[PDB]
């Protein structure tokens, strides 16, 4: 990809493409699919402690941004381009998990229902840290509660995963650039 | 409904008809008597600091372009083309000397003027009166220490007078701290609540904190944390409540400078605010220096709210009687180290942003209270705001405004709704003033 | 629209303006003159049998909590907090001695009383009049053999009198069978139809069955199956239709005890109902014992419907003029073997539940007939319900009410809409009565 | 709003209140004074050529069945059953001798008559007056060279007179070309715009083309391509604009026979149209033969638009003030080779269909201009259509109607909105005529 | 998963997790993916007889439940927790299939359009019946009809599949706990 | 599938089924999944020139139809059954790509956001052209723009892919029969 010719492509997106187009390892794509399917299952059944223990690395950065809408031709205005809907280390994820599990979290009664659909999985080893696995995947996340509340989230996830304790591969970075600028889902209180 | 006669808010603001959170005719009436009449938050100097910088903002349901002029002033204009009414600007922020309409190419300056019309000579000749075709301008645009507000009504009081007695409380943090910056871009989320539900909550609702936010208090390790599950009541003298003539009001929780921020920011913040307080004692006196580092939950009437020290800054943008678009910014003190500003901004969004775990505690409360206002058997029912009534004072030697000298009460609800009713039943500012000539007496009765 | 004068339903209920299924102003008017005035279905003893058991239910667009008291009675209350109007209960059923509001923690008893207020002494002192702050109570709550109905209007007739002539038909199954149980939880689905579309269909529409349900009749192997595709007309004397003063009515299809149930339940049901009928002959006489095991398609005015023997029990909960939330329960006879009750309940949902294949046949009919009521050229058009007019009787020696002695007709449409029009044009029960003093004469004209 | 008095369109059609694109009460009023009164497009002979062929179409918000009769005529009927109002036909096109209702099985003929009622003898006896139960018929159905229009109002002018001065311009392509065919089925897409936004754009908006469609002009390699980004103005004499008494109008762009079609069709089309033009010179004269192969952007009042030569044919079906269902067909000349017709039809959809890249350029313009009409500060603002005012003529020796002898202007906006205002303020056709007795004088003032 | 610690997790959900976390057989996951993709294709083209013949075992229980909303802390109220939207044996599925295919099913003209998206496939053999295959998968089901009616369903499916006639693996149990309590799709007349 | 028995199945749909039920090649399904995931990634990041260069064959027919709603029992009315929302050769796709990339395409500022979910991938070689690969897959396409505009598209895709320059497999035919008759997405200006 030449971004001078492909005018709509960002430098970041072009770099991420290059990562997967080169070395393709079918076995790695399958491992990645398993990793993400199991992660989504734990989250769907609201096993948030299990998710932290089994899926999330101690050095994690878990980040979801919302980017301000700017002109395609804008080249002067330089202020903060995005805010962080999430930008969590492990301890901050733990706070959110404890908040979910607290018996005085009134919003969690009656119990919520989550269903996640993970697609478009791609995987590639980092070229310089041979223990760092890049995984890209898209998620549709359906949250239903309180009889007739239904919220559906859509996102692409750029992950880095690394073997941690017991040799278990865990999430060390997730980055989501959320595609809808104004949320129409009451909040973004779901783990993408 | 006859808004001249209908008692929507009872004497002294003691109760409101529940229909006010649900009635669409009243919402339409509010567009005229609340949003087109009063001061509304637009932006901050820090978001449009240079000539040509602009942002879009809502004022009620209208959208405006807010632009830094070459002379350093700020002007604001309806985001609507003067030709056939297309939306001029489709982005949220940028820098430009003008705006060109994507329909027929009319070009407007940053000053709102119609500067160019494609093929004007060949098409209109000399017959197009461009001087009369400037963008519809917001009549009043004023600043409160960098915070920029707009008002469609030329007859409005100056912004400073409009803040009334609330200004005294905001000044230590807004002025004497050396100044605040707004950190953008804001989070933006739609909730199914009336704009008044979060506005009333931020203006005066300390009562809800221990119970509504029990899980966030317990989990999030902040300073206000003793309150989780109503395990403990703040001691006597823990704070106060105030309200003012034009509707703005706030709670003050003494010394709570780290606010809702988790333990990872508590020591750093408490050190920073205490250090600045020690300097401010000599400048503005001990009480006002203490107010600087005290947690204020404030609503600037009608729909702009904030938590100082926590650094949460909100606009409750009205969509319809049960729909509100919530904009969330962070406020930081300019002289804070940059790394602290960054972490404070992230923490504001972590707690009160689109995935704010504190803010999430409030969703069901505000949505269902709003939606119940449409239900047949609840329309004519009375929402209660009588807590602390008969113990408010006015003209206190130290704390100005109508004041309840307790941390938890409904003093600020009463002043908010007194102003609301006076506006809804008035056709203009002169009538509001006439309806408000005994405002503090009404609030301190009994 | 002037509801005192506007003829929405013509003399004798012969026709209705199509706008009645689409007009939102009329829907709002119905909230007052239909839903706030009449008896509405809440729950059954079997769903709240023990002290503390509660369910939530809709009454019109309002939501209520329906609670078994310690003394064994049932009381019902608006599901709305008396403080600032938050929805108190967010679940559908449970057991509790009280309900605590998640906003500021006010605690209400199962008896609706305001029992506790957090930090009441410190905050309100002695000034909060809790005795006056109980939940808004449904004025009237009565039982018809375990089936619990509510009415917001203190002036309503007792439930038994309100059922009028329809009670005689329901009693063999509701009373003399030994009693029914409601099997929950209900299925719940939103359809894009006016509540009157399914209500009118269940009250009196045997005509549609052979054609609308042709595919379900052919596929589902039930007893009413000869009718598929209008292949055959029920013979003379196959049944009758009735209606009553307060709007309730039903069709009777003689002997159809297995109803819509597929062949896998037909022999067992026909054996069970026949056996009980043989016992009931000696108790209530041959005719009424036969009615017990005859299929009744009934609407209890305004929006509760049922098919006895099939065991289908419906609430058509109004949302707006073209939106209805359908609740579907199963009814079973208490003395049926438990395994039969379980299979009957599953079969009720299989045929008429959220994935009910019979109920699906009705979707397009009811949705489009409702939505056409909004279309400009159809608003003032006339929906026809004249089938069988001029052949109805009143005061029959055997069968009470206004009766058409044929299985297929529109007798029950006429009585339903006669009552509907009398309510819509009346301000209270006294006016309804005055408008109904010649109700049966109007229905049997010609 | 008082529609008798409210000035929604200023004198000479120079401006319109922006609320006209957003006000729902006015939309409801338009259903009566615009859509129930005027001629609306239904179908073409080519889509229902044989006895029994039918299509469904919208007329305003109503749906009709449009059926070819055995005698070769066409009749149209409300798609609503005369019994209890169910939608009769659920498909878009087909062939049938009648339509049976899926609710109770009533059977209507292609001629609208109630032909059969299930079990009529047993149920109704002789008492059902079927002669009075035919489908509600569209009073007027007329053809303009195969193009079939309907009108609910018996008092309307004949379709030919209603087209007024616009007929003269359409005839070379519609009549003298040997005739057109409509290629179905149409594309169908919902846009969030008022129906008047695309209607006004097609009737008279050449100004927008170079700027709005800059990217389509540059990319799509058509003949009008010099205009991209306002790089060039069409030379003097490049075309004209016209309008008429009953609101229809169009732009004429001389010689533009290949229209928006990409270079892959340009040589073939320009050869075909030029060849036919050479033949037509001898039949209808040079000017009218030139008009035949000139690009016409036309709206047939109120909501049918087209681009001749490009072959785009549109219906802007109204849903509510900010919702429109866009139907897109292709028109082709009957005597074109079949392969050219096929490629032309695909190219029509490629450019202006559901994924039409040209049509996509217009989305934001029409949606935001419509939605801004609901915004508080814009409701009472003035949409401008003054371009070219004071230079229009009437009664020209060569070109009939109110004519602006320039390719770019707002002549056709003025005539469209003059007719619109005359209808909105009138109760019937007689009043429209009285309000229009000086129509051309009003448009050519100054 | 310890459900005393992971407070939001149901015993049933914790048991189902344990099934897939243990023995992982990549080939089985691939077989399961094929089985479900082919099933979804047959359903999407409304080949309901083919679906019964090729995909559905004679001993099938096909069940979709709707669970009543109860308090998270509820421990006294004991009545029926759920109703059956579906609870079909083979003959009952056949009735529903015949109802779909009947030429007097007026709702099926004009012909409906179905599109199914199957994701998150997991597979594991039963530990005690070595011929019983457990398959879990999530479905998004899009149904469009009558011009502008669009209904989208979301669900997790717990299946058991077993080799039947000709050695073809067929569905012997499907269990869905439907996540939305009040349906906003006009009905649930689709085969999840 | 016997379409005389399975009354709702079209002859075309029955033929397409037969293609995948026969020879099943797991490796081919995996190749197809990669091909489609990479295609969707290029489209999602709006690398439209790269998509043309890497994914689209010179002989392509790219077609999306909208079928008129007709009676299930209709057997007399014979006019055009469908229109073409798309029916593009390579040069026509290039025109659309240039239109997307043009700096005066005002609708593309602020930049759109696309997220695609590809599922249900099936692949089979043609029996007569051994270099022609049939691929079927379903797509959910989420497009977000302008703060609060959100449009979601759902479709099944019948593709043919063939090795072109450099031996790279490229799209030579895509056929979509769009399932919603009246679009509720403002337009269909997305590449399915
Ligand atoms: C929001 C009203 S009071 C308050 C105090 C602290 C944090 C949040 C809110
Ligand atoms: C629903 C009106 S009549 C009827 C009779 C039998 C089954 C279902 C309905
Ligand atoms: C649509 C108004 S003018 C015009 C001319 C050419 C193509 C399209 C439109
Ligand atoms: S609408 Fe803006 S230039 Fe015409
Ligand atoms: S709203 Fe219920 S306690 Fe305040
Ligand atoms: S509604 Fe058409 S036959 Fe009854
Ligand atoms: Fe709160
Ligand atoms: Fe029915
Ligand atoms: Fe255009």
């Amino acid at each position: 990809i030449n971004i001078q010719e492909d005018k709509l492509v960002s430098a970041h997106d072009a770099e991420e493409i290059l990562r997967f187009f080169n070395c393709h390892d079918s076995a790695l794509q399958q491992e990645a699919t398993t990793l993400l399917t199991q992660e989504a299952h734990l989250l769907d059944i609201q096993a948030y402690r299990a998710w932290l223990e089994h899926c999330v690395g101690s050095e994690v950065q878990y980040q979801v941004i919302s980017r301000e809408l700017r002109a395609a031709s804008e080249r002067r205005y330089k202020l903060n381009e995005a805010m962080n809907v999430y930008n969590e280390n492990f301890q901050q994820l733990k706070v959110r998990v404890e908040h979910q599990l607290d018996p005085q979290n009134w919003g969690n009664s009656p119990k919520l229902r989550f269903t996640r659909f993970i697609t478009n999985v791609q995987a590639a080893m980092d070229v310089n840290d041979k223990e760092l696995l890049h995984i890209r995947s898209n998620v549709i996340l359906h949250r239903a509660r309180r009889g007739n509340q239904v919220d559906v989230f859509y996102a692409a996830r750029e992950d880095k995963w690394k073997r941690g304790e017991g040799g278990v591969r865990k999430l060390v970075q997730r980055f989501v650039d959320y595609p809808e600028r104004i949320l129409q889902t009451h909040n973004l209180m779901v783990f993408l | 409904m006859n808004y001249n006669n209908k008692i929507l808010v009872s004497e002294s603001g003691l109760s409101q008809k529940h229909l006010i959170h649900g009635d669409e005719e009243l919402f339409q009436h509010e567009l005229k008597t609340i949003f087109a009449r009063n001061w509304l938050f637009l932006t901050h100097d820090s978001l449009i600091p240079a000539p040509g910088d602009y942002v879009t903002a809502k004022m009620g349901i209208d959208e405006v372009i807010v632009s830094r002029q070459n002379d350093g002033s700020i002007r604001a204009f309806l985001n609507v083309c003067r030709h056939r009414g297309k939306t001029l600007v489709s982005v949220e922020a940028g820098n430009a000397k003008g705006f060109v309409c994507s329909y027929h190419g009319w070009g407007f300056g940053s000053n709102g003027e119609l500067q160019s019309v494609p093929f004007e000579k060949d098409l209109y000749g000399e017959s197009l009166n461009k001087k009369c075709l400037g963008l519809k301008e917001v009549a009043r645009v004023e600043s409160f220490h960098g915070f920029i507000y707009g008002c469609f009504d030329q007859e409005a009081p100056p912004l400073m007078d409009y803040l009334g007695d609330a200004a005294w409380y905001l000044e230590p943090m807004f002025k004497h701290s050396g100044g605040l910056e707004l950190v953008g871009p804001p989070g933006k989320v739609v909730i199914k609540a009336n704009w008044k539900a979060p506005a009333e909550n931020f203006v005066g609702d300390a009562y809800h904190v221990g119970w509504t936010h029990a899980s966030s208090l317990r989990s999030g390790e902040s300073i206000f944390s003793s309150l989780a599950g109503n395990a403990a009541l703040p001691p006597e003298g823990a704070g106060l409540q105030m309200t003012s003539k034009y509707g703005s009001g706030m709670g003050v929780l003494w010394d709570g400078y780290s606010g809702v921020h988790s333990a990872d920011l508590v020591p750093e913040l408490m050190a920073f605010g205490g250090a600045k307080q020690e300097r401010l004692n000599k400048e503005i006196g001990d009480v006002r220096a203490r107010i600087y580092r005290s947690h204020l939950n404030c609503t600037v009437f009608p729909n702009n709210s904030m938590l100082t020290c926590s650094g949460v800054f909100k606009v409750w943008n009205p969509i319809d009687a049960n729909t509100t678009e919530v904009w969330t910014y962070a406020i930081v003190e300019k002289d804070m180290p940059e790394d602290l500003k960054r972490r404070l901004a992230d923490s504001v969004q972590r707690t009160f942003g689109p995935a704010g775990f504190w803010e999430s505690d409030d969703n069901d409360n505000m949505e269902t209270a709003s939606q119940n206002g449409k239900k047949y058997q609840s329309r004519d029912s009375d929402l209660l705001s009588n807590l602390g009534f008969g113990e408010d004072v006015y003209g206190d030697a130290v704390y100005p405004g109508v004041v309840g000298k307790s941390a938890i009460g409904e003093t600020s609800y009463r002043g908010f709704y007194r102003a609301y009713q006076a506006h809804v039943s008035s056709s203009n500012w002169a009538e509001f003033e006439h309806a408000s000539s005994t405002w503090h007496t009404e609030l301190t009765k009994t």
